[PDB]
C-alpha cells in the first residue's frame, strides 16, 4: 500500500522509517512488525503496519504483540502465541464502541440488550 | 472600574491599565476533599493526595505517610526513606520544570514548554516503571513503600541526570540573560521578608525575599540530614530571583538524586511490622497469619492511636502540611490539608498591586497556583 | 525612594568603572547579543532530530506494572478464578466495584454478579493488589475509550472476556511483577 | 565597616543601630517599670532587656555587638525591640496580669514515642 | 515464612540469605556535573563594533560609485 | 445452571462449570494434598489442604479440582 | 555549524538529548536477565516472632494529667527565674554568596 | 436516488468528512488532573498538531470541547455557557474519570457527576489521568466518528 | 463588614431593622436581575420580607438573632449576584407510602 | 522537639488564659479560652523569644458530642526560633470568636474556609463571605451531620436553558461498610 502515502502523510512516515528496519515478525490479522536498532532513538525502534491501509486502528494491535510493541517485553508475539492458553479464550477483537449496536456491549439492563433481564429482588404473587 | 476574567476567577480593580486591587474566586475546584478523606480508611484516602497538588504527586503522599507514621509511630527502613527521597526530588524537578515553563509560555515564550516536557516524559516513565502511572501513583504508603524498584532503573536516573545537567544549562541560557525576559520579570510582585511571613509565604516564595529558612534543613524528615545539598536565597524577591532560586533547586534536586542512588542501600521496602504493612503475595498465600493480616489489612485498617497532629513537608511549591486528628478508629476524624497556594493566591492580592495585567499573570505563574491543593 | 535613587547611583559607578566596561556593554545591548546566542541555540534544535512518536504505529513505553484497564482472569483449568471475597469494593477507594453471589450449583462459591465503572475507576491497582487469587488484574490496555457512558460501565462478562483476550499478556506481567513481589 | 546589605530586603542597614538599640532598650525597661513585679514577663524582660543593653554599651561596633550576642543582625535586633515596645504598650492597655482565684489548668504530658524520619524541628547547636 | 520463600540451596543459618535488588553497579556511578558551564567564546564587543563600522563606510564608498555608475 | 445464566447471557461459549467438571479428578497416593492453583505457588491461590479419606472425590475450595486418593 | 560559536553547544562536556536505543534501556522490565529477591524481614525475626516486644503501635506511656491551682501556680511563678543561659536558641541564618563552582568543582553532584 | 447521484453525493459527504476530521479545532477545558496529561499529549512526543489539532483559546472558533478534569456545581454553569457560544458543527470529549461519571469524588457535595449531565458529549476516555497515548487515542476515535457523517446524503434525503 | 454579637434586645432590633433597610434598598437592583415585572408586586415581595421576619419571632437569643441576620445579609449578597377536597392525607396515600 | 519557646511561653505568658497544655512529639498544644485568643496571640506575635510571626494555618474540627461542637485550632511557626505552636479554643454554633486578620493578614480566607465549612463566625473579619463552596449554598460541608453527598445537585434543564440545582436523587447510593473491630479498644 504506497499509494495510500500521498492522501495520508503518516503512512509515508511509517515507510519512510521502514527503510533500515528488519521485519522482526507478523500476527494473524497481517500485522507486520518491525524492529530498527543502531543509529535510531530509543521511542522508534519498534513499531507496526496494520496492513490495513484504509482504516487502520490503534486497537487492532493483539495482545501477542502489545506487550513487545509498547515495549513491555522483549518477547516477540510468536512466544505469547506459543504460551496462548488452551481450555478457554477468544479471539481479539477490535474496539468497535460505534460501528453498531448490535457491535457495541451493552448491559443486560440495556433497552439495547438483546435479552433485558428485570432487577427487583422479589418474586410477586402472579396469579 | 471593575473587569472580570473567567479554573481561575479574577476580578481587578483598574484606573489607568494599573491594577489598584486583585480578588480572586477560588471555589471552581472544591471536590469534598477533606469530607472524603474523613469518610474513607487511610489507604483509600492516599489516593486524595495523589490528587492534591498534581504537578507534585508524591510529595503529598510524602506528607500523609510521614503524618501517618508519627500518629503511629512505625519504622521507616533505610532502603524506603532512601528510594522516597529519590522520587520526591523527581516530583520536585517535575514541578519545577512544569512551573518554569507555564511561566514562560504565560509571558510569551513557547519553545522551552517542549524541551521541558520531554525532560517530564522521562521523568513519567520512571514513574510508571516503578509503580502503576505516570501520575498520581500511589507508590509511598505508611510504613515504606509499594513495591521495590524494578532493575536497570538507577542506570536509567543516572543518565537521564547528566542529560538534564545538560538541559538545566540549556533552559538558563535560553531565558536567564534574555533582555525581555529580564524586563517581564525583574522589580515585579516584590515581597519584603516581614510582608512574606505576615501572609505565610513558604518556599521559594518565602526564600525569595531572602529569609533563609528551609523545612529540609530545619526539620529534616528523611535522610536529608546526609545529603548535604544547598539551599538558595533570593537578595531581593521579585519573580527574576524566585526563577533564579527554582533553577538552583532543579540543580540541587539532581545533586540529591545523585546522592541517592550512589548511597542507596540493600533491604527492604517497608515497615517490617504486618499490623500496618501489608505482607506479600507469597507470605499471604503461605502463612495462616500472613493470610489473616492481609484480610484485616485490606477490609479495615490499621488503627492509630488516638491524636492530633501536623506533619508538614517541604513540597516544591512550597510547606505542605497535613493536620490529622484521629479517635482510634480505622478512619480519619479529621484531616486539614494545608496547602501553599492557599497563602500564595492570598498574596496575589498585595503582590499585584500598581501592576498590570501581564505583571498579574507573571506574578500568578512565579507563585505557580494550582487549583486542586488550593480547592482541598 | 531615595535609597533606590543611591542604590541605583551606586550599581551605575560600580559597572561603569572604564570606558572599556562601558563600550562592551553597549555594544552588547545595541547589537542584540543574547538574542543572537538564543537564535541560535533555535536553529541549532531546528536541525537537530525530532522526538515525535508517530502515534498510530509507534507506541510510547510501558511497564508490566501498568494500571491499565480493569479485568477478571481465568484459571488453567478453565474455571473462574474470582471467589466471592469481596475484597475489591472493600479496598476500592472510588466505590466503583459492585458484587453480588450465591453458591453455585456444585457448592462452588462463585460471583453471580460482578460490575465495575470505568467512569468511576481511579485506576490505582488496589483491587488487583488486594486480591486473595489473582481474578482481578488492571490489564495492560487502556485504549478503550468508548462513545457512551452505558458501554463504560462494565459487569463481569465484559470483564472475563477482557481477560480471556488478554490472558497472554495480563500472564506475563503477572509473572514479571510476581518477582517483584 | 558599613554592612552592604543585610540579605533581608524588608530589612534596611542602619547606620546608628547601637545607638538606636540603646534607646530602644533605655525605653524599653522605663516602660517595663509600669508592669507588676510579680509577672514572670517582666522579670524575663528585664532580664534580656538588660542584658542586651549592657553588651551594646560595652561592644562598640555592630559587628562585636552581634558576634557577642549570638543573635546577629542587629536590624532584626531592633525589630524585635520595637515589637517589645508595643507588646508592652498592648499589655498596659489591657490587664492580664494576675490569676482570677479559683483558677485550674490542665497540664498534659504523654511520652508517646515518634520515629527518627519524622520531621521534628532539631534543636539549634 | 522468609527462609521458606528466600530458601537457598546449601544455606545453613537464617542469615546470608539470597539477596538481588536495584543498587549501584561496583564503583557508585559517575559525577552528573550538577552546575552549570556557559562559555562566552562570542566575538568581542569591539570587534563587532569595528567590523560594523568598516562595513558602514565601505558599504557607503560602493553605494556612491554605483550611483555614479547609474548617474 | 441458574446461577451461571444469571451472571452470563452469551449461552454459546463453555461456562466455567463445564470445563471444571469436564476436567477429570487428579489421583494422588497419599491422604492428604497441597492445593495450589497451578504450577507456580506464587501465581495461584492461597495453600488449601484437603482431606481425602471419603470414597467421593474432595473439591479444592479453591480452583476446584477434584483430588482422589490413589487406594 | 553557528551554534558551536557560543553557547552550551560550544562547552565540551555536552550531552545530547536523545537517548540511543542501544544505550538507554537494553532489559524491557518485565524480562529481566537477572532473578530479583526483594527482602521481607530481618533474619532475627524469622524463627524468633515476638510482637509484644516490637508493638511499635501500641507501647506507648499513657498520658499525663495534672491540674494546678492557684497555688501551684503561684509556687511555680514565685520559684521561676530567668537568666541569660536559660533563654532560648535563635535558629540564624545567613547568605554566603558561594560560587556554583565551588562544591566539588561543580561536578561531584 | 440513483446510482451515480448517490456515487457523488458519496463523493462530496468523503470530502467534507476529511475536512472536518483533519481541521479539528479543539479547546481545552482544563480543570483538576488531567489537563497537566492534555499538556503532555501536546508536547513534542505524542504531538496533536501532526492531525490537525490545534487549541484554540476562543470558543467561537474552537471545533470540539475537550473537558478533562473535574467539574464542579461552582464551575457547571460557565462550562455549559463556554460550550453555547461553540458553532454548530461541535463535539465534546470527555477525558478522565472525573467529567465521565463524578470519578474519585462521585459521593461528594459540588461535584457533578460527569460532564454528560451538563453537556451532550460525544467520547468519553477512561483513565485517571488516561495516558497521553490514550487520549490521542480518543481524539483519533472522534476523527473516526465524523468519518461516517452523511450530512450531505441526509440534507439531499428529506 | 461583621460586627460583634449583640448584647442586648434593643441592639439586635436595631440590626434587624437596619437590615430590613438594606432589603428595601436592595429591592430594585433585584427587579432588573430577575425580570419579573408581570407578577413580581415590589410591594408583594417587600410584604413577604416582612412576613419572614415576623414569623422569625420565636426566636429570642440575640446570637441566633444575629446568626440569622449574618446568613439573611449572605442570602441578599447571593441574589444581587444573581443565584438562584380529598384532604391532605388522602392525596399523599394515594402518592408514596412515605409520608 | 524544640520544646525551648514553649516551655518559655508557659513560664512568661500570664497564666489567666492558659486553659490547658499539652507536651506531646506530636505537637505542643495550647488550649485557651475565646475571649482571650486575640491577646494571646498577640503576645506570642510580637514577643521577643516566642516571635511565632508567620501563622500556618486555621483549622475546624467538629465534636458532635462536646456542648461546643466546634475546636479551632491555630498552627503556627517561629522561623527565628524553628519551632511549631498550637493555640486552640471551643466555639459552638451561634457565637463569634475574635479574628485575627490585624495580626497575620493570611487568616481572612482561613477564616473565610472555617466559616464556610463549619460556622464559625468572626467579629472583625473585614469580609466573611463564603470561599469554597457554590454560590448560594445553603449548609456547612464539614459538620459531620451534614451528609456526604449533600443535600441538592445540579443538571441543565433545556427548558430553562440554564443547569438548575434540584434535591440529590442519586443512583448507587455510598454504602458505608462497616470495619470497626470488637477487639480494637
Ligand atoms: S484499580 Fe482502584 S479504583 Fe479501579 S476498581 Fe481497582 S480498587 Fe477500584
Ligand atoms: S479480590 Fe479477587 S477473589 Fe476477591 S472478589 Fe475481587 S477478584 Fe474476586
Ligand atoms: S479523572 Fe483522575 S486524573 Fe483526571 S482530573 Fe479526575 S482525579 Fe485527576
Ligand atoms: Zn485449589
Amino acid at each position: 500500500g504506497y499509494l495510500r502515502c500521498l492522501p495520508d502523510g503518516n503512512l509515508l512516515q511509517t515507510k519512510i522509517h521502514n527503510i533500515g528496519a528488519t521485519l522482526v515478525g507478523v500476527d494473524k490479522f497481517g500485522n507486520k512488525y518491525y524492529e530498527k536498532l543502531g543509529d535510531t532513538q530509543y521511542g522508534r525502534h519498534r513499531w507496526v503496519e496494520y496492513a490495513e491501509k484504509s482504516r487502520y486502528n490503534a486497537s487492532q494491535v493483539p495482545p501477542e504483540w502489545h506487550g513487545w510493541l509498547h515495549f513491555i517485553t522483549d518477547h516477540t508475539g510468536d512466544e505469547l502465541l506459543l504460551l496462548k492458553p488452551k481450555r478457554y479464550g477468544v479471539e481479539h477483537k477490535e474496539n468497535l464502541s460505534g460501528e453498531g449496536e448490535q457491535y457495541i456491549y451493552h448491559s443486560k439492563g440495556h433497552a439495547l440488550n438483546p435479552g433485558q433481564r428485570d432487577w427487583t429482588r422479589y418474586q410477586p404473587w402472579e396469579s | 472600574f471593575t473587569l472580570n476574567f473567567g479554573s481561575l476567577r479574577l476580578v481587578l480593580e483598574m484606573n489607568g491599565e494599573v491594577v489598584e486591587r486583585a480578588e480572586p474566586h477560588i471555589g471552581l475546584l472544591h471536590r469534598g476533599t477533606e469530607k472524603l478523606i474523613e469518610y474513607k480508611t487511610y489507604l483509600q484516602a492516599l489516593p486524595y493526595f495523589d490528587r492534591l497538588d498534581y504537578v507534585s504527586t508524591m510529595a503529598q503522599e510524602h506528607a500523609y505517610s510521614l503524618a501517618v507514621e508519627r500518629l503511629l509511630n512505625c519504622e521507616v527502613p533505610l532502603r524506603a526513606q532512601y528510594i522516597r527521597v529519590l522520587f520526591c526530588e523527581i516530583t520536585r524537578i517535575l514541578n519545577h520544570l512544569l512551573a518554569l515553563t507555564t511561566h514562560a509560555m504565560d509571558v510569551g515564550a513557547s519553545t522551552p514548554f517542549l524541551w521541558a516536557f520531554e525532560e517530564r516524559e522521562k521523568l513519567l516513565e520512571f514513574y510508571e516503571r516503578v509503580s502503576g502511572a505516570r501520575m498520581h501513583a500511589s507508590f509511598i504508603r505508611p510504613g515504606g513503600v509499594a513495591q521495590d524498584l524494578p532493575l536497570g532503573l538507577c542506570r536509567d536516573i543516572d543518565s537521564f541526570t547528566q542529560q538534564f545537567a545538560s538541559r538545566i544549562d540549556e533552559l538558563e541560557e535560553m531565558l536567564t540573560g534574555n533582555r525581555i525576559w529580564k524586563q517581564r520579570l525583574v522589580d515585579i510582585g516584590t515581597v519584603t521578608a516581614q510582608q512574606a511571613k505576615d501572609w505565610g509565604f513558604s518556599g521559594v516564595m518565602l526564600r525569595g525575599p531572602g529569609v533563609c529558612w528551609d523545612l529540609r534543613r530545619a526539620a529534616p524528615y528523611d535522610v536529608y540530614d546526609q545529603l548535604d545539598f544547598d539551599v538558595p536565597v533570593g537578595t531581593r524577591g521579585d519573580c527574576y530571583d524566585r526563577y533564579c532560586i527554582r533553577i538552583e533547586e532543579m540543580r540541587q534536586s539532581m545533586r540529591i538524586i545523585w546522592q541517592c542512588l550512589n548511597k542507596i542501600p540493600s533491604g527492604m521496602i517497608k515497615a517490617d511490622d504486618r499490623k500496618l504493612c501489608p505482607p506479600s503475595r507469597c507470605r499471604m498465600k503461605l502463612s495462616m497469619e500472613s493470610s489473616i493480616h492481609h484480610f484485616e489489612l485490606y477490609t479495615e485498617g490499621f488503627s492509630v492511636p488516638a491524636s492530633s497532629t501536623y506533619t508538614a513537608v517541604e513540597a516544591p511549591k512550597g510547606e505542605f502540611g497535613v493536620f490529622l486528628v484521629s479517635n482510634g478508629s480505622n478512619r480519619p476524624y479529621r484531616c486539614k490539608i494545608r496547602a501553599p497556594g492557599f497563602a500564595h493566591l492570598q498574596g496575589l492580592d498585595f503582590m499585584s498591586k500598581h501592576h498590570m495585567l501581564a505583571d498579574v499573570v507573571t506574578i500568578i505563574g512565579t507563585q505557580d497556583i494550582v487549583f486542586g491543593e488550593v480547592d482541598r | 525612594t531615595k535609597l533606590e535613587d543611591e542604590q541605583r547611583e551606586q550599581l551605575a559607578k560600580e559597572i561603569s568603572k572604564d570606558w572599556s566596561s562601558v563600550f562592551e556593554r553597549s555594544i552588547n545591548t545595541l547589537f542584540l547579543t543574547e538574542m543572537v546566542r538564543g537564535l541560535m541555540l533555535t536553529l541549532k534544535y531546528f536541525f537537530e532530530t525530532k522526538v515525535t512518536i508517530n502515534y498510530p504505529f509507534e507506541k510510547g513505553p510501558l511497564s508490566p506494572r501498568f494500571r491499565g484497564e480493569h479485568a477478571l482472569r481465568r484459571y488453567p483449568t478453565g474455571e473462574e478464578r474470582c471467589i466471592a471475597c469481596k475484597l475489591c469494593e472493600a479496598i476500592c477507594p472510588a466505590q466503583a466495584i459492585t458484587i453480588e453471589a450465591e453458591e453455585r450449583e456444585d457448592g462452588s462459591r462463585r460471583t453471580t454478579r460482578y460490575d465495575i465503572d470505568m467512569t468511576k475507576c481511579i485506576y490505582c491497582g488496589f483491587c488487583q493488589e488486594a486480591c486473595p487469587v489473582d481474578a482481578i488484574v488492571e490489564g495492560p490496555n487502556f485504549e478503550f475509550a468508548t462513545e457512551t457512558h452505558e458501554e463504560l460501565l462494565y459487569d463481569k462478562e465484559k470483564l472475563l472476556e477482557n481477560g480471556d483476550r488478554w490472558e497472554t499478556e495480563i500472564a506475563e506481567n503477572l509473572r514479571s511483577e510476581s518477582l517483584y513481589r | 565597616k558599613v554592612k552592604a546589605s543585610t540579605g533581608i530586603v524588608g530589612l534596611e542597614v542602619v547606620p546608628n543601630a547601637r545607638e538606636v538599640l540603646i534607646g530602644l532598650y533605655s525605653k524599653t525597661l522605663k516602660e517595663i517599670q509600669k508592669v507588676p513585679e510579680d509577672e514572670g514577663y517582666r522579670k524575663a524582660v528585664e532580664s534580656f532587656t538588660k542584658h542586651r543593653l549592657s553588651v551594646c554599651k560595652e561592644e562598640e561596633d555592630w559587628e562585636a555587638i552581634e558576634k557577642r550576642l549570638g543573635c546577629g543582625q542587629v536590624e532584626e535586633l531592633i525589630e524585635e525591640a520595637q515589637d517589645e515596645l508595643k507588646l508592652i504598650s498592648y499589655m498596659i492597655e489591657w490587664d492580664p496580669w494576675g490569676v482570677p482565684d479559683d483558677y485550674e489548668c490542665e497540664v498534659i504530658e504523654n511520652d508517646a514515642p515518634v520515629p527518627k524520619h519524622v520531621p521534628l524541628h532539631r534543636p539549634p547547636p | 515464612t522468609e527462609a521458606y520463600i528466600r530458601n537457598k540451596p546449601g544455606m545453613v543459618s537464617v542469615k546470608d540469605m539470597p539477596v538481588l535488588q536495584d543498587g549501584p553497579p561496583p564503583g557508585g556511578f559517575a559525577p552528573v556535573r550538577f552546575a552549570r558551564r556557559i562559555p562566552n567564546k562570542g566575538p568581542s564587543a569591539v570587534a563587532i563594533f569595528l567590523a560594523a563600522f568598516g562595513t558602514f563606510s565601505w558599504g557607503m564608498y560602493q553605494v556612491g560609485q554605483g550611483n555614479k555608475i547609474r548617474r | 445452571s441458574n446461577h451461571t445464566a444469571k451472571w452470563m447471557q452469551d449461552t454459546s461459549k463453555k461456562s466455567p462449570m463445564e470445563l471444571i467438571n469436564e476436567v477429570p479428578p487428579i489421583k494422588v497416593e497419599g491422604r492428604i494434598v497441597a492445593c495450589e492453583g497451578d504450577t507456580n505457588p506464587a501465581l495461584g491461590h492461597p495453600i488449601e489442604f484437603i482431606c481425602l479419606d471419603l470414597p467421593e472425590p474432595a473439591v479444592c475450595k479453591y480452583c476446584g479440582l477434584r483430588y482422589v486418593q490413589d487406594h | 555549524k553557528p551554534w558551536e560559536i557560543t553557547g552550551p553547544c560550544a562547552d565540551p562536556e555536552y550531552r545530547s538529548a536523545v537517548p540511543l536505543a542501544t544505550e538507554y534501556r537494553l532489559q524491557c522490565p518485565a524480562t529481566t536477565k537477572e532473578k530479583p529477591c526483594i527482602p521481607n524481614s530481618l533474619p532475627e525475626t524469622v524463627y524468633d516472632i515476638k510482637y509484644f516486644s516490637r508493638d511499635q503501635r501500641r507501647n506507648r506511656p499513657p498520658i499525663r494529667r495534672t491540674v494546678l491551682k492557684k497555688a501551684d501556680v503561684e509556687k511555680l511563678a514565685k520559684e521561676q527565674t530567668f537568666a541569660v543561659s536559660d533563654f532560648p536558641p535563635v535558629y540564624l541564618n545567613s547568605a554566603v554568596e558561594e560560587d556554583i563552582n565551588a562544591i566539588g568543582g561543580g561536578y561531584q553532584g | 436516488v440513483s446510482k451515480a447521484a448517490e456515487f457523488v453525493i458519496s463523493k462530496v459527504d468523503d470530502l467534507m468528512n476529511w475536512a472536518r476530521r483533519g481541521s479539528i479545532w479543539p479547546m481545552t477545558f482544563g480543570l483538576a488532573c488531567c489537563a497537566v496529561e492534555m499538556m503532555h499529549t501536546g508536547a513534542a512526543r505524542y504531538d496533536l498538531d501532526r492531525f490537525g489539532i490545534i487549541f484554540r483559546p476562543s470558543p467561537r472558533q474552537s471545533d470540539c470541547m475537550i473537558v478533562a478534569g473535574t467539574l464542579t456545581n461552582k464551575m457547571a454553569p460557565a462550562l455549559r455557557k463556554v460550550y453555547d457560544q461553540m458553532p454548530e458543527p461541535r463535539w465534546v470529549i470527555s477525558m478522565g474519570s472525573c467529567a465521565n461519571g463524578g470519578g474519585y469524588y462521585h459521593y461528594s457535595y459540588s461535584v457533578v457527576r460527569g460532564c454528560d449531565r451538563i453537556v451532550p458529549v460525544d467520547i468519553y476516555v477512561p483513565g485517571c489521568p488516561p495516558t497521553a497515548e490514550a487520549l490521542l487515542y480518543g481524539l483519533l476515535q472522534l476523527q473516526k466518528k465524523i468519518n461516517r457523517r452523511k450530512d450531505f446524503l441526509h440534507w439531499w434525503t428529506k | 463588614k461583621v460586627l460583634p454579637n449583640s448584647a442586648s434586645v434593643e441592639e439586635a432590633r436595631q440590626r434587624v431593622f437596619d437590615f430590613f433597610r438594606a432589603t428595601c434598598r436592595s429591592l430594585p437592583s433585584v427587579m432588573e436581575i430577575y425580570n419579573l415585572y408581570d407578577v413580581t408586586s415590589v410591594a408583594q415581595l417587600r410584604s413577604t420580607v416582612a412576613s419572614e421576619i415576623r414569623k422569625n419571632i420565636g426566636v429570642s437569643d440575640p446570637k441566633v438573632i444575629d446568626m440569622l441576620l449574618f446568613k439573611g445579609m449572605e442570602e441578599l449578597m447571593n441574589v444581587v449576584n444573581h443565584s438562584k377536597a380529598i384532604s391532605p392525607f388522602l392525596k399523599n396515600f394515594y402518592s408514596s407510602n412515605y409520608f | 522537639d524544640n520544646q525551648f519557646i514553649f516551655k518559655y511561653s508557659w513560664e512568661t505568658l500570664p497564666k489567666k488564659w492558659v486553659k490547658k497544655m499539652e507536651r506531646s512529639e506530636h505537637g505542643n498544644r495550647f488550649d485557651t479560652k475565646t475571649d482571650y485568643l486575640f491577646q494571646l496571640l498577640c503576645f506570642l506575635k510580637l514577643h521577643t523569644y516566642t516571635r511565632v510571626q508567620v501563622l500556618i494555618d486555621i483549622c475546624g474540627v467538629d465534636y458532635p458530642s462536646r456542648k461546643r461542637r466546634f475546636e479551632v485550632v491555630y498552627n503556627l511557626l517561629s522561623t527565628r526560633y524553628n519551632s511549631r505552636i498550637r493555640v486552640q479554643t471551643s466555639a459552638d454554633e451561634v457565637t463569634r470568636i475574635s479574628s485575627v486578620v490585624s495580626l497575620f493578614p493570611s487568616a481572612g480566607w482561613w477564616e473565610r474556609e472555617v466559616w464556610d465549612m463549619f460556622g464559625v463566625s468572626f467579629i472583625n473579619h473585614p469580609d466573611l463571605r463564603r470561599i469554597l463552596t457554590d454560590y448560594g449554598f445553603e449548609g456547612h460541608p464539614l459538620r459531620k451531620d451534614f451528609p456526604l453527598s449533600g443535600y441538592v445537585e445540579v443538571r441543565y434543564d433545556d427548558p430553562e436553558k440554564r443547569v438548575v440545582s434540584e434535591p440529590i436523587e442519586m443512583t448507587q447510593e455510598f454504602r458505608y461498610f462497616d470495619f470497626a473491630s470488637p477487639w480494637e479498644q
